[PDB]
């Protein structure tokens, strides 16, 4: 319980969230919350999403 | 004798009355070859370049399996200890790409990582794990719910129900990537139109009696797998 | 010949090797016809053989 | 399994729980089984004639296999899976549920007393070299020969 | 159902509707009968087709009942 | 308006194939009534560049694609590229980018996973002159500029292979693992061996040039004898 | 399980890159590889 | 735009060519991720615009 | 409403115009056109055959060939002869159903069920009481099939 | 094995049942010595024959 | 034919079979459920070829005369009508396909007893002779 | 038209326990609710039949209208209580709560305590207020009462927290 | 209904006691539904499993009619009442 | 017979008329279609046979071959004797190297047989057995070798006659592998003196894949009319019974 940090204010917590082993694939690790009412991912207003590496490629292309 | 400019290869194909059989919602890739008495589940879904053959024995494999690209799944014909030695596949397995199977038992909810040899008479339980690049050595058994690794496996770690469970997972999510692949394919082949008349095409040679046609009914059956022929 | 339009051959056409064994039987050419005629003689003729009485009692008796 | 870091995979051969079997035709056969699996399984993974098993296990939830029998099961579901186990086994094996003798005694074909339903049959350690006849079992419906 | 029990209720309501002064009574007991005689039976059965055939049976009985109904 | 534009393109794509499969059925519609069967010659329905709705494969045209491999949804090859015989590159789940005058051996296949945590890409990302070899298995990785990757070798999610690196053929990669550049490193468990030299580096260089010139090649030869596209 | 994307775009994700350092140099013949994010 | 992936990054330390592919990668991936959501979200608006009215049409007549 | 006319070759379509959904009349009720013969014989009806029953044998023929195609349709492991032979009966079934129909048109006809060119010289005087059907039909298809509205 | 469904051939014969099944023993006896009876040989079988007789 | 049908509410051919509303109606509506479910018989018939020519045929000869039963004007040509209607469902009954190629191949030198067949044709014909000989006995004594 | 919706209630509920319950003994804890809520609905199906077929009306008010003899009024009262008792849950009646709120998933043992017993309560009263019912109503009483007495004193030997919370 | 109307009270004692009797026969086999796995259930044709479309849009109109079936019982009431009414008249 | 003669007039009118405008109609459909779908979608094409292509003057000579895979790869100076098997998804590259498969040398599914260095022979001797999914590499493998499934055999590695490597093992590069020697591991090391009983067991095993690369090779071969008397003879046997089954 002393070590017992899952969201890392006190002992400070990777981005990764996780050493993986050399056996395992790296899957994220369980929420604590584990809630499902999420929304559909939220982007900035006016994302400029434009698939530019296939325009760029086509360009030369063309 | 090998001079064509189109190719052969056809995904299903039997061998004297050994007829493969494949379930709903199962996605068998085009590049990929099934040989033989092969009975796939529902919702199973091989890969490209992968090589399964029901040939010398059967091989019968679970509903939401996924075997992954150049992956050989076959069977032995006999073991040294007079069990069956066809290849009998869990429900939720998830084979790792080139991976080779040779008439070997594997439960439920087992991982098998990337580049394993699972060799003749083994048997991995239920929620096994194989890590990639490992050998199991033949007539070796895998405790359920245990983490190996090695040339030859070793024991690594039991595995935790939260594991177990992500690994149950990760098995379902492959359903949907089977549906868009399912979904870029026509239930009509196209691929006749692109070819030119033989003579051999407009003049049969020798003809056949009339029986029934392979598509008979075909007009009410529903054209559920696009790859159907 | 071979109507290619872009990749699609218009002009596709494999003929069938599975037709019936009768296809071009006497017996199969239109009614009234001589080969026709000679096919069904030989078929009454046949059925009379093998059913005398049967023949008798039906096409005689109608 | 009790298996440390390190330790190598132990042999299916050393696993397995040997069944020996009088076939109908009065044959024996020697077949292979594994702990936690049924008597049903295990022949029907072997291909041993003579079990018709209609109900296929009979249902999927609070099972005849199960320790201890839940209450509100409904047990076997058909006579089909019916093997004579020779007398040291039986009475390791104990005495009929109710259900299970229910189903052996409305049987078409007759029974004995050391007569046990595949199905209801949990493999065990104990069970190695077992002797089981399996004389030919009666079939139900008309889908049976399907 | 469709022709032989149909046939059945419409002797007991149209064909020889002239004689349910003795029909009601032996309906009432056949239905009593049935009623009390398959609600156990209908709970030992263990096949598909066995089923099928109590509710075409349990049905009949309904309508058995429906019809003594109808005849009142 | 984006999502009007979306919209009308998936609406325009359901109107064409539901053209395209009246067409079909009609066509199959005489065949039977010809009494024809050149429509069910069971033809391979293997397709080299198979796009996933939009996300559609692009490489330019000087790379070489072998006829068998197998190319999925988002993938981005760079110029002179070379892709194996074989070769699958899954993009169903995220992009796979490969950089200028990569070659990527034989039977290699290439892929992403679901999810992976904050700050890791799911998408394989892989450099320019890098050299992998036949039977590879890539998973969620990014390797970068002048890697050779021995045969046989897995690298799982969240590997980094960095510049001038050498992984010894049959080895692995686990997932999350960082491989320092100028080194050596060999084993299914990956352990540092040593630094490359000069010497090492040059021969590496030189293979995946003569690889890339085999491929091109290889273009030409297949292009002659009508088993490649355009 | 969790399916969503942990890469947001809406904004960058506050993180520490310096408090765990991969270690680049010095590997002997038996350690293990290190480890490619250390940002906390 | 630029191409991160397909540059020359030679004139950097390796971390530091590491670092901008990923940065690279992340930045495509959220725009594919975009892109994506919008064709799915298309898949919905359709048939909500479409059919709907066809189902209340269908509702009304059987109900009142 | 308007039948067509008999002894043409589209009379047997009034064998559709139903002015009740009634199969048939009461024992003491007229019919809806005067009798010609009420005790009608079989030679009877075959002197009443003209345009009407002779469409209708038409009809038949001509609706008879796409139903034995579908019928044939089903066939499988038969030789060409078989497959016309079966034809033949088929279609000579239908064509035989087509001449029953005829003779049922001829027979209602000298019965006065269907019109046959007569109308009776005091018509039945019915108060249309009940009437959920005049509003829909008169705006509607339905109009050709009821008689009488 | 062509037109024999799932049995399979060996290499010094070829089977008579499908893969993992039960060799019969009389089976063998009927197709080695096809008429040939040295003894009327009482096995297992023959013996439960004359029981349930 | 039905549809067309016209006459009077009338007993036909000495009074053995009524022709009313009623009975019409009735005629009608076994006629639409027999073609209802013979349409399903060859949607499901084209799946899988488990029954003859001869099965449809009995199938055949009981919708054929089926309908007829409602016609009755008297027990005595209702009983006959449901002779024949018997009759054909032991003929349908009969032509039941016995074996199956099925994936079994434990059973090919053994003797296998299924007796589902003889049980069937057995009860059949015995509640069949039970049903027609009481209908026989009150048919005699509503005649006195 | 409120009958039909007092009954609409089943399938839903039904299919939440069958499908989204994760213990696995729920199978059974559904079919004992089905049956049981059943056998009130058909108990309040016989009283809205004796209402319907004797006053051959829909309306609250032209129920108003019409008076029912002591034993038709004594018969539907009696029915209409067993059945909304039946769901309500009353004693003996409430083995089908225990075992469905111990089975349920946790979202449907708060919607089913919470709500569907309630729309029960409000059938009774709609059903009961709209009748003249002339006889005595102790044995209800007594029957409620009993219910009240018999869950209130099982409370200390549950150590189960779903299936003390079910009892209260 | 009909038997209230008709004033029947055993008969539709009976009707119920045989009503819940069934109804616990008929839901007794929803628990036998659960498995644990999906089934395979269907034919194979042309090696992979035969689905019949007609078949499948046949108890799509069954299930529509099963579901929704007493918001247009009324009509099927006034036809069953129409034919019926010939019976005396 | 007027109706004989209505059915062959419309069946003639059916077959000559209905079908080529039918034909036409659909492929017009079927062409526009596709054009609208551009370019999110793609068209099956013809899938190019290469298990007989040729580079320069590199010409491979893989007639003697008892059975080479439709979907196999061979490209290059790729030369096998008589017997030969090559199965499904393997890749021979002669161009990097001059390949030499023996008599009765099986080639499993998915194996690589790839030189390392740019001109080396990769000699194969006669009655080798190579495992699926297997890596060949400019290696000189003598006659009577087992090469065990996920193998794989380095550069300069030379294995011997009745020479055996465990699958899932890796031979070093430059490795000599001794007659009658079994090796194991990643890194392949001398794992023990076979025994005759499993050299029994190896010989059956490549008689066993030779005959069945036979049985692949003259099911894989077959012409499409063949194919498709075989999809009617598989559908017909779905539904003979044992009275048809007795009657062939
Ligand atoms: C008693 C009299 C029955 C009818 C006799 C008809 C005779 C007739 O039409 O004969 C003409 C035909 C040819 O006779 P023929 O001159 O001998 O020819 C030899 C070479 N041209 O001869 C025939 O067609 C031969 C007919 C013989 C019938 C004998 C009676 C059998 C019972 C009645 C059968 C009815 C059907 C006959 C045809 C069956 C099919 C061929
Ligand atoms: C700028 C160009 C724009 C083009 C827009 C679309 C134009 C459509 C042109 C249609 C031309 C029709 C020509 C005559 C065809 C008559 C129908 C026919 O022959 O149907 C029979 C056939 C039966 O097929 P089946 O039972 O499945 O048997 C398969 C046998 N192996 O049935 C078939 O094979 C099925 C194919 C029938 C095709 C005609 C159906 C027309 C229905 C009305 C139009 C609805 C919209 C269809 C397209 C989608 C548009 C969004
Ligand atoms: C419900 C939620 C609607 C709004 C969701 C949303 O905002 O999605 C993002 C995007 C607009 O982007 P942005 O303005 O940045 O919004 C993010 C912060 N507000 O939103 C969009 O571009 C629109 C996304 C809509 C997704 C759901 C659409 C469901 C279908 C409804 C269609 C209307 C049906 C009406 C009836 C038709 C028949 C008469
Ligand atoms: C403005 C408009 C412009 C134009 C728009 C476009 C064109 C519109 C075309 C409209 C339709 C045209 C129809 C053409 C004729 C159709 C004839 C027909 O379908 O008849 C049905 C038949 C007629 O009934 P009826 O005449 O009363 O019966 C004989 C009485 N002598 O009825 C019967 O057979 C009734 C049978 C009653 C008994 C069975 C049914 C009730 C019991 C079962 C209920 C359902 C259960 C499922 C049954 C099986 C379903 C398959
Ligand atoms: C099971 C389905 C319900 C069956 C209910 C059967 C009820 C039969 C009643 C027969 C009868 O005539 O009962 C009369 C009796 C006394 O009524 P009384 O007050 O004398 O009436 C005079 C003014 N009407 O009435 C009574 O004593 C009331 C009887 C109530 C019975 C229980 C009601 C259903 C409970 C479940
Ligand atoms: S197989 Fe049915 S009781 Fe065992």
């Amino acid at each position: 319980l002393l070590k017992f940090d899952p969201f890392g204010f006190y002992s400070p917590k990777l981005l990764s969230e996780n050493r993986p082993e050399e056996a395992m694939p790296f899957y994220e690790d369980y929420p604590q919350n584990d809630s499902h009412w999420n929304l559909w991912e939220q982007f900035p207003e006016d994302f400029e999403d434009s698939n530019a590496e296939r325009e760029a490629i086509l360009k030369s292309n063309k | 004798k090998y001079g064509e400019n189109i190719s052969k290869h056809r995904s299903l194909m039997s061998l004297y009355d050994l007829h493969p059989q494949i379930g709903y919602q199962s996605y068998i890739a085009p590049n990929s070859t099934v040989i033989g008495e092969v009975t796939i589940g529902n919702e199973t879904t091989v890969w490209y370049n992968s090589v399964i053959r029901g040939d010398v024995n059967a091989v019968q494999i679970g509903n939401n399996v996924s075997i992954g690209e150049n992956v050989v799944i076959h069977t032995a014909g006999s073991l040294p200890t007079g069990q069956p030695a066809s290849v009998d596949i869990g429900h939720y397995v998830i084979i790792g790409s080139k991976s080779t199977i040779y008439s070997c038992t594997i439960q439920d909810e087992v991982v098998i990582g990337q580049g394993c040899v699972i060799l003749e008479g083994a048997r991995i339980e239920k929620g096994a794990m194989i890590a990639a690049n490992s050998v199991v050595p033949p007539g070796r058994l895998i405790p359920a719910g245990t983490l190996w690794a090695g040339n030859p496996c070793t024991f690594v770690r039991n595995l935790t129900k939260s594991e177990l469970a992500t690994n149950i997972d990760h098995a379902k999510k492959q359903l949907h990537l089977a549906q868009q692949h399912r979904y870029e394919y026509l239930p009509y082949n196209s691929a006749y139109l692109q070819k030119s008349n033989s003579e051999e095409d407009l003049n049969p040679t020798k003809y056949d009696d009339v029986t029934i046609n392979y598509n008979f009914g075909d007009e009410e059956r529903a054209q559920e797998n696009p790859l159907k022929y | 010949g071979d109507f290619f339009v872009d990749k699609y051959n218009f002009s596709r056409r494999v003929v069938d090797h599975r037709q019936p064994y009768d296809l071009n039987f006497s017996i199969n050419n239109p009614v009234g016809s001589r080969v026709w005629f000679k096919a069904w003689k030989q078929k009454a003729i046949g059925n009379f053989l093998n059913l005398v009485g049967v023949h008798y009692a039906f096409y005689g008796a109608g | 399994h009790h298996h440390h870091a390190g330790d190598q995979a132990d042999r299916v051969a050393d696993k397995i729980i040997w069944i020996n079997i009088q076939n109908r035709i009065g044959q024996f056969e020697r077949i292979s089984a594994f702990e936690g699996e049924s008597l049903l399984e295990a022949l029907q993974r072997n291909k041993v004639a003579g079990i018709v098993a209609t109900c296929e296990g009979g249902e999927d939830i609070n099972t005849m296999l199960e320790k201890p029998i839940d209450p509100v099961t409904y047990g076997p579901f058909c006579s089909s899976c019916q093997v004579v186990v020779s007398n040291p086994w039986r009475n390791k094996m104990g005495n009929l549920h109710y259900l299970e003798e229910r189903n052996l005694v409305r049987s078409s074909y007759p029974t004995t007393e050391n007569s046990r339903l595949a199905c209801c049959i949990l493999v065990e350690k104990w069970m190695n070299e077992m002797i089981i006849s399996i004389p030919q079992n009666p079939n139900s419906v008309y889908e049976d020969n399907m | 159902f469709l022709i032989f029990f149909l046939f059945f209720s419409l002797l007991f309501i149209y064909y020889l509707s002239a004689l349910n002064n003795f029909f009601w009574i032996i309906l009432l007991i056949i239905s009593i009968i049935g009623i009390f005689y398959i609600i156990s039976i209908i709970f030992d059965i263990n096949l598909f087709k066995a089923f099928l055939a109590y509710s075409t049976i349990i049905n009949s009985i309904s309508f058995i009942l429906l019809i003594i109904a109808i005849i009142f | 308006m984006k999502l009007f534009q979306a919209m009308w393109t998936r609406t325009i794509y359901s109107i064409g194939r539901m053209v395209r499969e009246t067409g079909l059925a009609l066509d199959r519609y005489g065949c039977k009534l010809e009494q024809d069967i050149s429509c069910y010659e069971p033809l391979s329905r293997h397709r080299n560049i198979l796009p996933i709705y939009d996300l559609v494969p692009t490489f330019y045209h000087s790379t070489f694609i072998a006829p068998n491999s197998s190319l999925i949804g988002a993938v981005y090859l760079g110029q002179n590229t070379v892709v194996g015989y074989g070769s699958t590159l899954r993009g169903d789940n995220h992009a796979i980018r490969v950089g200028h005058n990569t070659v990527i051996g034989d039977k290699v296949a290439i892929s992403n996973v679901a999810t992976l945590a904050a700050g890791i890409p799911v998408s394989t990302n892989i450099g320019n002159h890098v050299n992998i070899g036949a039977g590879c298995v890539l998973q969620s990785c990014v390797v970068d500029d002048n890697v050779t990757v021995g045969h046989n070798t897995v690298i799982l999610e969240g590997s980094v292979l960095e510049r001038g690196s050498v992984i010894a053929p049959n080895s692995l990669v686990p997932a999350g693992r960082l491989i320092p550049s100028g080194q050596l490193w060999a084993g299914s468990p990956v352990r540092y061996v040593r630094d490359l030299k000069e010497e090492e580096i040059k021969l590496n260089l030189e293979q995946t040039e003569q690889n890339l010139s085999i491929g091109k090649t290889h273009k030409s030869s297949l292009i002659q004898q009508e088993a490649y596209d355009r | 399980r969790q399916n969503f994307a942990k890469n947001i775009t809406t904004t960058d994700i506050p993180k520490d890159s310096h408090h765990f350092a991969a270690k680049r140099s010095g590997f002997t013949q038996t350690e293990q590889a290190p480890f490619a994010y250390n940002d906390v | 735009f630029e191409n991160v992936l397909l540059s020359n990054r030679k004139n950097l330390t390796p971390q530091e060519s590491v670092q901008k592919v990923i940065n690279y990668a992340l930045l495509q991936d959220a725009k594919q991720r975009s892109r994506t959501l919008r064709h799915i979200k298309a898949s919905w608006v359709i048939p909500a615009l479409l059919f709907t009215y066809p189902a209340w049409y269908l509702a009304k007549g059987a109900v009142n | 409403s308007q039948t067509f006319a008999h002894d043409s070759f589209l009379g047997g379509l009034n064998l559709f115009k139903r002015r009740d959904p009634r199969f048939v009349l009461d024992q003491g009720e007229r019919p809806p056109y005067p009798i010609i013969n009420s005790n009608s014989s079989f030679v009877d009806v075959l002197s009443n055959f003209n345009k009407a029953d002779f469409g209708l044998v038409l009809f038949s023929a001509a609706i008879g060939f796409p139903l034995s195609r579908w019928v044939l349709k089903g066939l499988t492991f038969s030789s060409l002869n078989y497959r016309r032979g079966l034809f033949s009966s088929v279609y000579g079934g239908v064509i035989l159903w087509g001449l029953v129909l005829g003779f049922n048109n001829s027979y209602y006809r000298l019965n006065g069920f269907v019109d046959n060119g007569l109308v009776w010289k005091r018509k039945e005087r019915k108060l249309n009481k009940y009437d959920f059907t005049s509003e829909f039909e008169d705006n509607s298809f339905f109009k050709k099939l009821r008689i009488r509205d | 094995v062509k037109g024999k469904g799932s049995i399979r051939k060996g290499i010094h014969g070829e089977g008579f049942g499908a893969p993992s099944h039960a060799h019969d023993a009389l089976i063998h006896q009927i197709k080695q010595s096809k008429d040939t009876m040295d003894y009327q040989n009482i096995t297992n079988e023959v013996a439960q024959n004359f029981a349930n007789h | 034919y039905l549809i067309t049908f016209n006459g009077y509410s009338s007993t036909f051919w000495w009074s053995h079979f009524k022709l009313n509303n009623y009975s019409l109606y009735m005629y009608l509506l076994v006629i639409i459920f027999n073609n209802y479910f013979l349409y399903i018989t060859e949607k499901h018939i084209k799946i899988l070829n488990n029954y003859s020519i001869d099965y449809f045929f009995s199938i055949i000869n009981i919708t054929l005369f089926i309908p007829m039963i409602f016609l009755s004007n008297t027990l005595f040509t209702f009983f006959f009508l449901i002779e024949l209607v018997s009759c054909a469902i032991f003929y349908k009954f009969i032509v039941s396909k016995i074996s199956f190629k099925n994936s079994n191949y434990k059973d090919n030198y053994f003797s296998i007893f299924s007796k589902n067949y003889l049980n069937v044709l057995f009860y059949q014909y015995w509640s069949s002779f039970f049903s027609s000989v009481m209908i026989g006995f009150c048919i005699i004594y509503l005649f006195s | 038209l409120f009958f039909m919706c007092y009954e609409l209630l089943l399938i839903p509920s039904f299919l939440i326990v069958y499908f989204v319950s994760p213990s696995r003994r729920a199978i059974q804890a559904s079919l004992y609710f089905v049956i049981w809520t059943q056998l009130g609905s058909l108990l309040v199906l016989i009283a809205i039949s004796y209402i319907i077929s004797i006053t051959n009306t829909y309306e609250f008010n032209d129920l108003k209208y019409f008076n029912f003899t002591n034993s038709e009024s004594t018969i539907i009262i009696f029915l209409i209580f067993l059945g909304f008792g039946f769901k309500a849950p009353i004693w003996p009646f409430h083995y089908w709560l225990t075992k469905t709120h111990v089975e349920a998933p946790s979202g449907f043992s708060i919607y089913l305590s919470g709500f569907l017993v309630k729309t029960a309560l409000y059938g009774f009263y709609k059903f009961n207020t709209s009748i003249f019912i002339d006889i005595d109503s102790s044995i209800f009483i007594a029957i409620c009462i009993m219910g009240v007495v018999d869950s209130s004193l099982k409370m200390w030997g549950q150590t189960d927290l779903k299936k003390l919370v079910a009892y209260g | 209904l009909y038997s209230s109307f008709k004033s029947q009270y055993l008969l539709i004692l009976f009707m119920t006691i045989l009503n819940i009797f069934g109804m616990y026969f008929y839901i007794q086999n929803l628990r036998f539904v659960v498995k644990k796995n999906k089934s395979s259930i269907l034919n194979y044709k042309n090696y992979y499993v035969n689905i019949n479309y007609s078949i499948t849009l046949n108890i799509i109109l069954l299930n529509f009619f099963n579901f929704f079936g007493i918001l247009f019982l009324s009509d099927l009431i006034i036809i069953l009442n129409y034919i019926s009414s010939y019976i005396y008249i | 017979m007027l109706r004989l003669r209505l059915f062959d007039a419309y069946e003639k009118i059916s077959m000559t008329f209905l079908g080529p405008l039918y034909r036409r109609i659909g492929k017009s459909l079927a062409q526009t279609g596709l054009n609208i779908q551009q370019p999110y979608t793609s068209d099956d094409r013809l899938v190019p046979s290469l298990r007989n292509i040729r580079v320069t003057n590199k010409i491979p000579s893989i007639n003697d071959s008892e059975f080479i895979a439709p979907n196999s790869v061979v490209i290059g100076d790729v030369i096998t004797k008589e017997g030969s098997s090559i199965w499904y998804g393997a890749t021979l590259r002669g161009e990097l190297g001059p390949i030499e498969i023996g008599k009765q040398t099986v080639i499993q599914d998915l194996v690589n047989i790839q030189s390392g260095k740019q001109n080396q022979k990769t000699q194969i001797g006669d009655n080798v057995f190579i495992g699926p999914n297997s890596y060949i590499q400019s290696s000189k493998i003598n006659d009577n070798s087992f090469v065990g499934m996920g193998s794989t055999v380095s550069t300069g590695c030379n294995l011997a006659s009745n020479a055996v490597v465990a699958a899932g093992s890796v031979v070093p590069e430059n490795t000599q592998v001794p007659s009658n020697q079994i090796w194991a591991g990643s890194p392949a090391q001398y794992l023990r003196d076979i025994t005759p009983e499993e050299r029994q067991v190896l010989q059956e095993h490549h008689q066993e894949c030779v005959q069945l690369a036979r049985i692949h090779a003259e099911e894989t071969e077959k012409s499409f009319r063949e194919v498709l008397n075989d999809f009617d003879r598989i559908t017909a046997e779905a539904e003979y019974d044992h009275e048809s089954l007795a009657l062939q």
